[PDB]
């Protein structure tokens, strides 16, 4: 299992272990992880079975596809990927290599309508001054086009501090890395297709707060702010979209689900 | 051409791929228009939605990325 | 055979505390927990602060674990709010806020520590050795 | 949305607790809005009132 995960995720350590030298900057157990892999390589070579594997196969594929003309033999015209949000970076390298000839359309989905990922360098943020066209009409970009990078939205070492919604700030660790990998390519096409939401119901208020990259929580730093309780938006007394029912036994909870669903 | 579309819902993106395959018909309709997914239930849902819209669902395959 | 305050005990070596019947044995342990999480206690304090993934606490019965974890979460949440508002009501939090050196740093540490609560180390003896041997 | 959890143990009537995600969600909800009754009373009191109002409490036996 560990070797399969290594084959999928780390090609460079396997390349080092093929020639047997250690990899500098790692903890224990590597001194027996490496020569076991090398001895497995020589044993499966002596068995006579084919030796082609994924870690060098990706590099060979990238080389033979980049060093090629515009006419490949027997490849499909187009293919779409949808409903996926966590991929190895080598797959993204393979698809950006494949993007020279075959048209693809990544149907990636994100909660927020703007950028909320990490930052590499102050030189790197200059690359993110492009635009995202709409479907047919105009273009769009993250708000405060100069003021975001001007102010302390991005700090020198870490990602985005003032995320806004604490829900996203707590739960978007996968999404930050995914948008960081996706917003780094050079042969890419970025254009949005979004749906607005009208805040009337409680759930729609929550979703609009998530989408708009804002916050609606008051802490009351000053005593006037602590005393007042009308700065918030009001609440419908019969908005029953979000509930919180507390039960004791699982069977009783399932019965509550049953008759509540029938009543609904 | 690597094209990326952001989203807030899956329905408008499914409508967009319907719009693409309608505004550009492949000259060999018997070719399997491959679509990648992450499960079997998602492929089932895409098949059901495509049959619901087009009145037909045939010659579409859903393999794993690997 | 001396007295005890939560803000005065030097946290080094081995110490034994006996709290008699009708003491509570919980309002103190949360105070020492926050004391180690924030690294206060003068020169007698620990040399460096820690994180929630290092403070192992082992009780014996099953039901006390979840109750202790919930009380701990409520205490750290209330301490964070009281630190952002600079005005408390509990004398314990009042003296802690008196002992605060940097409110912004303390608030940042509490923000980064509260969201890591879900994997914090509170076990029984059997669970502790079960999670150590498979490690 | 329908979110539920086991609140109290049925044997000794002790206390259990919901997960941290649900606790964060209800904290954000309580610090987000206010009930129409006490529109200008207190931020934290209104938050506690909203938390009490949204929570529903069932019983042990069906025929109560």
């Amino acid at each position: 299992d560990l070797f399969d995960q290594y084959l999928v995720y780390r090609p460079d350590w396997l390349a080092q272990w093929e020639t047997g030298h250690l990899v500098e900057g790692l903890g224990e157990a590597q001194a027996w992880q490496a020569p076991l892999w090398k001895a497995l390589v020589e044993y499966t070579h002596q068995l006579g079975q084919p030796r082609w594997h994924r870690a060098n196969l990706y590099q060979r594929f990238i080389e033979t596809l980049e060093s090629a003309t515009t006419c490949p033999p027997g490849l499909p015209s187009r293919v779409f990927i949808c409903g996926i949000s966590a991929l190895p970076p080598v797959y993204l390298q393979a698809l950006q290599a494949l993007g020279k000839h075959i048209e693809i359309h990544l149907l990636f989905t994100n909660p927020c309508r703007y950028y909320w990922g990490d930052i590499k360098d102050p030189a790197y943020l200059a690359k993110l001054l492009t635009r995202q066209r709409r479907h047919s009409f105009e273009d769009r970009e993250l708000p405060l086009f100069r003021d975001s990078e001007n102010a302390g939205q991005l700090f020198n070492s870490d990602g985005e501090q003032d995320v806004g919604n604490p829900l996203l700030a707590s739960w978007g660790k996968l999404g930050r890395d995914y948008i960081y990998l996706l917003s780094d390519l050079e042969s890419s096409q970025e254009l949005d297709a979004f749906v607005d939401v009208t805040p009337d119901n409680l759930l729609h208020n929550i979703q609009s707060d998530i989408l708009e990259l804002e916050n609606r929580a008051v802490a009351g730093v000053n005593i006037e702010e602590f005393s007042r309780s009308d700065n918030k938006r009001p609440l419908d007394p019969l908005d029953s979209s979000i509930t919180f029912h507390v039960c004791h036994s699982p069977q009783r909870e399932v019965e509550v689900l049953h008759d509540r669903l029938l009543a609904m | 051409m690597l094209r990326v579309y952001h989203s807030n819902r899956l329905d408008v993106l499914e409508a967009l791929m319907e719009f693409i395959v309608e505004r550009e018909r492949l000259d060999d309709p018997f070719e399997p228009e491959m679509i990648l997914v992450q499960s079997t239930g998602m492929a089932q849902w895409l098949q059901m939605t495509l049959s619901q819209k087009f009145g037909i669902a045939a010659n579409i395959d859903f393999p794993l990325p690997a | 055979a001396e007295t005890l305050d939560p803000l005065r005990l030097p946290l080094q070596g081995e110490r034994l505390i006996e709290a008699s019947a009708g003491t509570g044995k919980t309002f103190t342990i949360a105070a020492l927990y926050l004391r180690l999480l924030l690294g206060l206690g003068g020169s007698a304090a620990f040399p460096r602060p820690l994180t929630v993934e290092e403070l192992l606490v082992v009780t014996f019965t099953e039901a006390a674990t979840a109750e202790l974890r919930g009380r701990i979460r409520s205490n750290i949440h209330e301490l964070r709010i009281a630190c952002l508002r600079e005005t408390t009501d509990n004398p314990l939090y009042e003296r802690l806020l008196e002992e605060i050196d940097d409110k912004a740093q303390a608030a940042q540490w509490l923000l980064l520590a509260e969201r890591q609560m879900d994997e914090a180390a509170v076990f029984t003896i059997h669970g502790f050795c079960q999670r150590m041997l498979n490690l | 949305l329908y979110i539920s959890y086991i609140g109290r143990s049925i044997q000794d009537n002790s206390e259990r607790f919901p997960s941290v995600l649900v606790q964060e969600l209800i904290d954000y909800i309580g610090q987000s809005h206010y009930l129409p009754g006490d529109e200008a009373l207190n931020c934290d009191e209104s938050e506690a009132r909203v938390k009490a109002h949204l929570t529903c409490l069932h019983t042990r036996m069906p025929f109560d």
